[PDB]
């Protein structure tokens, strides 16, 4: 699968591909790769499916308990740090890459990346997955700072469509989710709605 | 915790051990158990106290259990201690059977139980198992053989012994009316009926008040048979007939 | 009563009788007066013996090349805590390759001695330590009471009959700092002298010192090598 | 795969005189094909009568040196006296065998003076076998140094040659010459030398330039 | 590496070469390959020099404890069994040690062998090392239970000389030990070159 | 750590009068892929000690977190003392050696610069736990590219001014950018002096490609 | 019961340790004298009946070839500490290729002393303090040495000390007859005469155990013939 | 957490576990309960007297099942009953896991008795203050077991724990038949419950479980009040 | 007896007399006051001078448990040091597990839970110390939580612990501390602590004063010396 997240002024837009393959056969052709840790925090998971599921569930547990203890909603940096600790403590057998994005009142829309290894750093745009390699040029040539919600959504959709139609490990449909003060709203792009690009037929 | 400890695993100023003394006294007012040896078998007579008509009484025996293939036991005192002790004895007997591919000798199993009971009295801070055990069985080395153990961890080998109320009277009756080396199963059974009638004279001999068990060696096989209610009635009738005959001859 | 037979009990007056017994034992220990200057810190202890035949057991322990202690109370507990502190000092020299500062050593031993005040069936270490050390922040003198509470002090006197030494230290504390090494050790020796009554004498054969300086590693001096320090000493006041 | 060991180079030599001990070592720290620094003496003075030469994997060298320092301090506090050369040798052998299943990839030479005012040089191995010899060289160029030490100091395989016990000047000149020779053919040594002279007067440190290559 | 030992009427003789090699390189030519466990007990080192030395020293400590506790000199058989158990508990752990221990006890002279493999064997004659296969020839062809002290000495010296000459991992000098009722005596320590010149002429 | 998954390239550092200067690129490479290009591979221990790191980046993050926490503990002690750069170097050495001894090492090579008590310190530690101090230090490929030039110029001038050290480090970063695949045109440089620690944000190097027309 | 094992007194000391000292004075009488030519240890056997073998009644034990020890009190409890001291001395020898110093042996014995409790350490530990006073006589690099090990852990280096049933008074008399320049023969003669004077019963070779450590010779225990030879002059 | 290693239960000079007698006294002071056997099943009945109607008597349950074929009721302390029934459920599940067959009621009661004995002979713990009436069906047979706080157990055709328990036992003995049906068992149980309810029983105040060849199942208030109406 | 021997038992009424004795042991100690204002939280603790041979700043009752959290204590000072060590350990754990400094509310809640945890078993005894923690945050402001030896943590506009705690509270009520300025509140703390100090009861005395707040860049610190003499002079003048 391929996962892509970009922050806009006041919130974040996240997207994921819906392909999981146990080799050349697709284990799940509509798989969900963006999981809500909190009402304003999402994690884009990639790599080992079992590792991603276990890490996401354990983080949901611990962060929910921690937020209940604080009586306040958590922060994106806090969640990303807890993912970082979880991945670093188990980098030997937990093999996964998680993009942690969302909004908090104190910092706003923020995105972090914790690839395999257990390291945390914030990025304006974050890319992960097996198909992540094919879209660095497109995101570098298309993304400019100061984007809005709708154009971040469109740019993420275009980049993920390119990744999924150029990567054999990514395909199916694309799940987009915008998180901000208004809340979380999620849609799926399927078939015709996915941005298809010109093909060099000769 | 110094003030509030019960310190049941320490000595006494006069050298005795109050916990084992109290256990023996409680066993003394507990149910009646009797074990006897015959030239062709060994017999057990156990007395059940709680005899309410509400009992389902479906069990084959209440205070008499089967430790292993060739050895039976009779318990005296706390029946829950009795259950945990009995299944521990079965576990270790089967452990010996696994380890040596040979039925566990009765002396071996009694020694192991006395070891664990003595250690449990020695330390652990817990009240000792206030249950007396009377083991019968057959082995390659001594055949028919029966032991009486104590909560203090001491055991002894006997030809016949009884525990419960009127223990001194019962052992006196055995010493008076037991024919060493010449005790057949029938005469042993009659002596057991006599003891059951006398050592508990209150609530005179009743069929449902006691349970009777036998252990014999047929064709190289140890057979443990629990005498049925009709059998116990036959014992009662035989005892009444023999007592009447003795009194008439008197 | 029942407020003095255990450590985890609370007296109605708000005190721990075991801690009181430990702080009585530290006073019942032998006399030890420690003090410091602007550059050097010296401990002076009088070594008690069970009889005239005994050789006046050492009370000053070498815990590190820059830090030293003197004990007053339970010798076995004192030795255990001395081993624990020297293990910390060697651990610091092994890890950070630096002498472990006196203040942190005293804080660590205080934290160590706090746990017995809470643990069930656990007794306080009935010995008080006078710690003389030198580090980057100059000489430091600490008194760790068996009460698990440490006091930073310019000059402390511990043991029986210590009130006279305490008065001497309070009187001359204004001038302890600026005097040189021989004057400092003489002041400490005179405080220990005033600790004892007039008829007894500050004989060289039963007094020992432990001194650490700016360039001087913590060294202990005994009967023969405290004789130059016991020169020109005034008679008992 | 991770390799817990690497050979950092370095050469240690020692000669035990009748009244003195000399322990010398280059200050070249190496790694594969790159030289790190021109100053890292392999000689470490424990007391005024004992110095240690440790060569090989530098991490094990440093950790073992600090372990020896810590054990020296603990023994000093326990016994209220410094350690003898033989005691240090036995302690270091025990420490080496304490890591039998994770061997210290270090060569150790114990150069010092005993109570009789006599030089004593103790050779070791990565595991902890030790002995006392009049002179021993270890490390990268042990093979390039032992025969010359045997022929000169021990006067081995010589005819019509009386055996003069070596003096301090002879030992110093010989060790300087042997490292001059070693720095040429061996690539792991050169560019400097630190020499520790252990005598009743104390420990004297002398630095000498070698083939700077 | 070459050690040999054999018992006879007047005690036991142990001989050993004094060459220790680190691969194809002679590390030292003065190794005391014979370890003095006690003034009455002897060991050797063959294979891992450090492992042999450490285990012999630990056996010395254990037997000193046993002697202090039981007011008796430790039996050679008891020491052999203790060392065999101590080494065997770490079998298959990379240990490469092998040594024969001899002495005089309540049962007269006694020689036992132990190794890193836990093989504890008694016997009259033994030899372990690189050249021990060679020392077997000379020792077995010249051994007699009724040899005099000098005959035992020069038989052991000749066997070590032959082993050192034919083998390449054995050399330096021979160390000779005679174990009798009271204890051990260092018979001699002779250079192999002097031995060769004496045997040739 | 079994294998380094994202790796930052070499770190360079020299010492001048009354201070030291360290530099490292801001790129975290996932093998042959440069995923991160603005991260900081230099961590500030305190106002007197600073660290530059190569190798794996997650282990560097963990090490930075631990070092910052223990410096916070030292500050909370409030004893009027401060960990010397020598102490920091020793503690990193000991942690690295313990980490390898458990056969789970840290794929990082660290250069520890510092300035305390009028002494400029420049320590070197690696994954395998080797520790030493030198006037010039360089990790990774910098040990083969810059460290030779560093050592040559330092042998020529035993002591060089702060601006000379900065120019030398800039030239060395230029050379690494030319002849290292894991480098980046923008790098982060920092100085530790008596005033404290200063990280001069993102900085770039000048590139000359006049030889590209010489091919024929 | 009620009172714990870690309970002090109102004046600030362990009454359990006071009871241990009382048991020390309940122990057998022992005497140790250190001189410049060695150290001597002696003890009264307190033979209960002639049927008891004098061989098994020995209060003097060898810690090493250069160290002897005299025990008074719970002789059964002293042998465990003696075994620990011997194994520690042999560990020190195994580690440093030298004989362990007597002072370090005494310090380690003190380390083992006063290490007990109910719930303070591993359950397989001591519950009560050692109730044995010890006299460590020995010869090492510091010449002949003698150490009084108190069960309190307050180890002492003393030239001469008498412990046991007749500890006090006899110790003062020994001090009065003791000098700082006495030979080994004078030391053994003085110790023997003081022990004979303080004997509660008529003593002979079967009532006392004597041992010595010399600067040259190892730790040697006086057999019956030499015991009679040295006691006939007294 | 340290944990006392000395058993709070100790043998009195007469050997009587007076602590266990006090536990049985607490059982008697607790809410009463009855159990009865039929020729083809077992019926357990008990009363749940809460406070004024502010308590939602429907929300809480007193009769509890262990398996599909085993149920039980208690007389005594609810806090002890909850942990005891939870442990019995674990034991039954473990036995089913090991042997892939339903727990026999006798073996389950033996395990509960072993647990009670461990509690009574261990340190730092209070004996359970409940008496369990356990109904079970296996091998086409009914089983009803009395288990006491002392740790012992019995197979009782009828039983009554709690207040007036001896009179309840006598009343059961008088109104017990050897070959009665389940309907007769329910009639007898409800008759005993109303004879010893003390306060005008209600379908909510009576909760009953039945165990037969079809399994164990708790009667809902509809058929509960139906049977109370049929019994009067 | 029986109802006051351990913290694991109730009184026949259901009281904890061991905790009451801990309250007594914290009341009889020296005074310690903490005032939070809109732009800072200050602590002024009273130091008993056993002898003039002691150093100023010895046996501090002010601990710095986090980068931005202080701790003013009263009661057993060794117990206070142990509790400060536990608090800084908890802060370190939170920083490691969440990547940012712990908030004061959760810090105080966790420390109070820890304190209460050692008031349940006979194997331990309740802490003989009460302590006030003050911190500052950009999004939270100045915060101050007082914690009892029982294990109860509450937010306090201004609290006092010790002998004259109630007098210090009552006279400082005239101050509207919830919207005051930290600098002048330091001087007012010096005032209140001087009046509530009993010179006759304790002839020798010393003051340890500190604040944390926005003026500190959100990091706990001690008062600078010059402000210390100025506040001391103001307190001397207010003594009248």
């Amino acid at each position: 699968t391929t996962i892509m997240a970009v922050q806009f002024d006041g919130g974040v837009v996240l997207g994921a591909d819906s392909r999981t393959t146990t080799g050349s056969y697709i284990a799940n052709r509509v798989t969900d790769k963006l999981t809500p840790i909190h009402d304003r925090i999402f994690c884009c998971r990639s790599g080992s499916a079992a590792d991603t599921q276990a890490v996401a569930d354990a983080v949901t547990y611990q962060l929910g308990f921690h937020s209940i203890e604080l009586n306040e909603p958590p922060l994106v940096h806090t969640a990303a740090s807890l993912f970082k600790e979880m991945c670093y403590r188990y980098r030997e057998d937990l093999m996964a890459g998680i993009i942690i994005a969302g909004w908090d009142p104190q910092e706003g829309g923020q995105v972090y990346s914790v690839p395999m290894g257990g390291m945390m750093v914030r990025q304006s745009f974050a890319i992960g997955g097996s198909g992540s390699s094919y879209i660095y040029g497109y995101v570098d040539a298309t993304y400019r700072e100061g984007m809005t919600k709708e154009e971040c959504l469109q740019f993420t959709a275009n980049a993920l469509a390119l990744a999924m139609e150029r990567d054999g490990s990514s395909g199916g449909v694309i799940r987009l989710a915008a998180i901000a003060e208004s809340g979380v709203e999620r849609q799926v792009l399927l078939g015709d709605q996915i941005p298809k690009f010109a093909v060099a037929t000769l | 915790s110094r003030r509030y400890d019960s310190r049941t695993t320490i000595f006494s100023p006069e050298g005795r051990l109050y916990q084992v003394e109290y256990a023996m006294e409680a066993i003394g007012h507990a149910g009646t158990c009797l074990g006897i040896l015959a030239n062709d078998g060994v017999l057990l007579a156990a007395e059940r106290r709680n005899i309410h008509k509400l009992l389902d009484e479906v069990f084959f025996s209440e205070k008499i259990y089967k430790l292993n293939e060739d050895m039976a036991c009779s318990v005296a005192g706390i029946t829950s201690d009795a259950n945990v002790l009995t299944n521990e004895l079965r576990l270790i007997a089967q452990r010996y059977l696994l380890q040596y591919q040979e039925p566990i000798p009765c002396e071996q199993l009694v020694t192991a139980l006395c070891d664990i009971k003595q250690a449990y009295t020695q330390f652990g801070g817990k009240r000792p198992f206030g249950v007396s055990l009377l083991y019968i069985g057959w082995d390659k080395h001594y055949g028919f053989q029966l032991y009486q153990s104590d909560p203090s961890g001491n055991y002894g080998g006997w030809k016949a012994t009884c525990i419960g109320n009127n223990s001194a009277a019962a052992v006196s009756m055995l010493k008076q009316d037991y024919k060493e080396g010449e005790m057949t199963l029938k005469s042993a059974l009659a002596l057991a009926i006599k003891v059951l009638n006398k050592t508990m004279d209150v609530s005179k001999l009743s069929a449902e008040k006691v349970e009777i068990a036998t252990l014999t060696r047929e064709n190289g096989k140890t057979v443990i048979r629990v005498l049925k209610q009709k059998e116990v009635e036959q014992l009662i009738k035989k005892h009444e007939e023999e007592e009447a005959k003795a009194e008439r001859e008197k | 009563n029942q407020y003095d037979n255990d450590v985890t009990v609370w007296s109605p007056q708000g005190r721990i009788h075991q801690i009181e017994y430990a702080m009585e034992a530290v006073k019942q220990g032998s006399a030890t007066v420690g003090l410091k200057s602007k550059t050097h810190a010296v401990l002076v202890a009088l070594k008690r013996a069970q009889s005239e035949l005994a050789a006046h057991q050492k009370k000053i322990l070498h815990v590190d090349n820059h830090i030293g202690i003197s004990i007053a109370g339970l010798t076995a507990d004192a030795r255990l805590l001395c081993n624990f502190m020297r293990q910390e000092c060697l651990d610091s020299r092994f890890v950070f390759d630096r002498p472990l500062p006196v203040s942190r050593l005293v804080s660590l031993i205080g934290s160590k001695t706090q746990i017995p005040t809470q643990r069930y069936g656990r007794r306080p270490y009935g010995v008080g330590l006078l710690i003389a050390g030198y580090d980057d922040m100059g000489p430091h003198i600490f008194q760790t009471c068996p009460s698990a509470n440490y006091f930073d002090c310019r000059a402390m006197s511990i043991g029986a009959r210590s009130q006279s030494a305490r008065t001497y230290l309070e009187r001359h504390m204004s001038e302890f700092m600026e005097c040189n090494l021989n004057e400092l050790v003489k002041h400490g020796l005179r405080a220990l002298r005033e600790t004892l009554p007039a008829e007894q004498d500050l004989t060289t054969k039963n007094v020992s010192i432990g001194i650490v300086g700016k360039d001087l590693e913590f060294t202990i001096y005994d009967d023969d090598d405290v004789s130059p320090f016991l020169e020109g000493l005034e008679e008992r006041p | 795969r991770f390799s817990p060991y690497v050979f950092n180079g370095g050469t240690i030599l020692a000669i035990a005189g009748e009244d003195f001990a000399i322990v010398a070592s280059d200050t070249r720290l190496s790694e594969g094909f790159s030289i790190h620094t021109r100053d890292s003496p392999k000689c470490y003075k424990l007391t005024d009568k004992t110095v240690i030469g440790c060569s090989g994997f530098h991490g094990d060298c440093l950790t073992l040196t600090k372990i020896i320092e810590a054990r020296l301090k603990m023994y000093k506090h326990s016994n209220n006296k410094a350690m003898t050369t033989g005691a240090i040798a036995a302690m270091l052998s025990t420490i080496l065998y304490s890591r039998r299943f994770f061997p210290y990839y270090v060569y150790n030479i114990i150069g010092g003076l005993d109570e009789e005012g006599k030089g004593a040089v103790y050779s070791f191995d990565p595991v902890g076998s030790y002995q006392r010899d009049s002179f021993k060289a270890g490390g990268s160029a042990s093979a390039m140094l032992q025969p010359l030490l045997d022929n000169q100091v021990g006067f081995k395989n010589m005819q019509n040659v009386e055996h003069v016990p070596l003096s301090l000047d002879r030992a110093m000149r010989l060790v300087k010459d042997v490292f001059i020779s070693a720095a040429e053919r061996d690539v792991y040594t050169g560019d400097a030398l630190r020499i520790c002279i252990v005598t009743k007067e104390g420990i004297r440190e002398e630095t000498v330039s070698l083939r700077k290559d | 590496t070459t050690t040999l030992a054999f018992k006879f009427r007047h005690g036991v003789i142990v001989a050993a070469d004094s060459r220790a090699t680190a691969g194809a390189y002679i590390a030292s030519q003065t190794v005391k390959k014979v370890i003095e466990i006690n003034p009455y007990l002897l060991g050797t080192m063959a294979g891992g020099a450090a492992d042999c030395s450490f285990w012999e020293r630990l056996l010395a400590r254990q037997c000193r404890i046993y002697e202090l506790r039981n007011k008796e000199r430790i039996s050679v058989a008891a020491a052999s069994k203790l060392l065999a158990n101590m080494v065997y508990q770490y079998k298959g752990m990379g240990l490469s040690m092998g040594t024969m221990i001899c002495g005089w006890d309540k049962r007269g002279p006694g020689l036992y062998y132990v190794d890193s493999e836990g093989n504890r064997i008694s016997g009259a004659t033994f030899s372990v090392g690189s050249g021990s296969v060679y020392a077997y020839g000379v020792m077995d062809r010249g051994y007699s239970y009724d040899l005099e002290v000098e005959q035992a000495y020069d038989l052991a010296r000749r066997a070590i000389y032959q082993a050192t000459y034919r083998d390449a991992y054995s050399g330096g000098a021979v160390n000779l030990y005679h174990v009798r009722e009271d204890g051990w005596i260092r018979v001699s320590s002779d250079n192999v070159a002097d031995l060769h010149e004496k045997y040739s002429g | 750590t079994q294998n380094p998954m994202v790796t930052g390239t070499s770190v360079l550092g020299v010492k001048f009068e009354g201070g030291v200067v360290i530099a490292a690129d801001m790129l975290g490479s996932y093998g042959s892929l440069a995923r991160f290009r603005n991260i900081s591979r230099i961590m500030r221990v305190n106002n007197s000690t600073m660290l530059g790191a190569s190798g794996d980046y997650a282990d560097f993050q963990y090490l930075k977190q631990v070092l910052g926490q223990m410096v916070i503990d030292e500050e909370l002690l409030g004893d009027g003392h401060s960990y010397s750069p020598r102490a920091i170097h020793s503690w990193l050495t000991r942690a690295m050696y313990s980490r390898r001894s458990k056969m789970n090492p840290l794929w990082n090579t660290m250069v520890i610069g510092g300035y305390a008590d009028g002494e400029s310190f420049l320590g070197y530690v690696d994954m395998l736990g080797v520790a030493y101090e030198a006037p010039s230090l360089a990790t990774g490929y910098g040990a083969y590219l810059a460290q030779p030039l560093l050592r040559e110029v330092l042998e020529k001038q035993p002591v060089l001014s702060q601006t000379e050290a900065r120019d030398l480090v800039e030239r060395c970063m230029r050379v690494l950018y030319y002849r290292d695949a894991r480098s980046y045109n923008r790098f982060q440089i920092a100085t530790v002096t008596e005033k404290g620690v200063e990280i001069e944000g993102p900085l770039s190097t000048e590139t000359n490609w006049d030889i590209a027309h010489m091919i024929s | 019961y009620d009172r714990g094992v870690n309970t002090f007194s109102p004046e600030g000391r362990l009454f359990q340790v006071e009871y241990a000292i009382e048991a020390i004075k309940l122990g057998s009488t022992a005497i140790g004298i250190q001189t410049s030519e060695g150290v001597c240890l002696a003890v009264e056997k307190r033979i209960t009946s002639p049927l008891m073998e004098p061989s098994s009644i020995e209060k003097i034990v060898e810690i090493d070839a250069h160290i002897g020890c005299a025990m008074s009190g719970l002789i059964a409890d002293a042998k465990t500490l003696i075994d620990k001291a011997r194994v520690e001395t042999q560990n020190h020898w195994f580690t440093y290729n030298e004989t362990m110093t007597v002072e370090s042996v005494t310090q380690a014995v003190s380390n083992l002393a006063l290490q007990f409790g109910e719930e303070d350490a591993d359950p397989g530990a001591m519950s009560r303090p050692f109730g044995v006073a010890l006299l460590f006589g020995g010869v090492d690099e510091k010449g002949p040495q003698l150490f009084h090990m108190d069960p309190s852990g307050t180890f002492v280096q003393c030239d001469a000390r008498a412990i046991g049933s007749a500890s006090e008074g006899a110790q003062s008399s020994l001090q009065e007859v003791y000098h700082k320049s006495m030979t080994l023969k004078e030391a053994i003669k003085s110790s023997l005469i003081i022990l004979k004077q303080v004997m509660e019963e008529k003593l002979n070779a079967t009532n006392i155990e004597l041992a010595t450590v010399q600067p040259g010779q190892n730790f040697h225990m006086f057999t019956k013939e030499e015991l009679e030879e040295v006691i006939k002059d007294i | 957490e340290r944990g006392y290693s000395f058993s709070l239960t100790t043998f009195s000079p007469s050997g009587k576990l007076v602590q266990i007698e006090y536990a049985l006294a607490a059982v008697a002071g607790g809410a009463p309960s009855v159990g009865i056997k039929a020729a083809n099943g077992v019926v357990l009945a008990t009363e749940k007297k809460q406070k004024s109607i502010l308590y939602d008597e429907r929300s809480v349950h007193k009769v509890e099942p262990i398996t599909k074929h085993i149920g039980l009721v208690y007389s005594g302390m609810g806090p002890d009953y909850r942990v005891l029934v939870h442990r019995a459920r674990k034991l039954a599940q473990q036995y089913y896991l090991v042997y892939q067959e339903p727990i026999p009621t006798a073996q389950l009661v033996q395990r509960v008795a072993s647990v009670m004995q461990e509690y009574t002979q261990s340190g730092g713990v209070r004996p359970f203050g409940v008496s369990l009436l356990i109904c079970g069906w296996n091998e086409g047979r009914p089983y009803l077991f009395q288990s006491d706080p002392s740790g012992a157990y019995f197979a009782w055709k009828a039983t009554a724990m709690g207040k007036n328990y001896v009179n309840g036992k006598t009343f059961l003995e008088k109104r017990y038949n050897e070959d009665l049906e389940l309907e007769d068992a329910i009639h007898t149980a409800i008759l005993t419950l109303k004879e010893s309810f003390e306060g005008q029983m209600t379908e909510d105040n009576i909760e009953v479980g039945i165990c037969n060849e079809a399994g164990f199942r708790r009667l809902t208030p509809t058929e509960v009040k139906d049977y109370l109406a049929a019994i009067a | 007896t029986g109802y006051d021997l351990s913290a694991s038992t109730f009184s026949p009424d259901g009281r904890v007399f061991q905790v009451e004795y801990a309250m007594k042991a914290v009341e009889n100690s020296s005074t310690a006051i903490g005032i939070r204002c809109k732009d800072g939280v200050v602590f002024g603790v009273e130091k008993l001078v056993l002898s003039k041979l002691y150093e100023e700043g010895s046996n501090k009752r002010l601990f710095n448990v986090d980068r931005h959290v202080g701790m003013a204590v009263a009661g057993l000072l060794a117990d206070a040091r142990s509790l400060a060590d536990i608090a800084r350990e908890e802060a370190s754990n939170f920083r490691s597990n969440f990547g940012y400094n712990i908030p004061l509310k959760h810090l105080a809640d966790r420390v109070a839970m820890y304190v209460h945890a050692y008031t349940l078993y006979s194997a331990v005894r309740p802490f003989g110390c009460s302590f006030m923690l003050g911190s500052y945050s950009v999004n939270d402001g100045a915060q101050l939580y007082m914690i009892d030896p029982s294990g109860v943590s509450y937010g306090y506009w201004g609290c006092a612990i010790g002998k004259a705690r109630q007098a210090a509270k009552t006279e400082i009520e005239k101050l509207q501390m919830k919207e005051m300025t930290c600098r002048d509140i330091v001087k007012e703390v010096a005032k209140i602590i001087y009046i509530v100090h009993d010179e006759v009861k304790d002839k020798a005395f010393e003051l340890e004063l500190s604040w944390v707040g926005e003026l500190t860049n959100g990091r706990h610190e001690i008062v600078p010396k010059d402000i210390r003499e100025e506040a001391e002079k103001y307190a001397k003048e207010s003594l009248k």
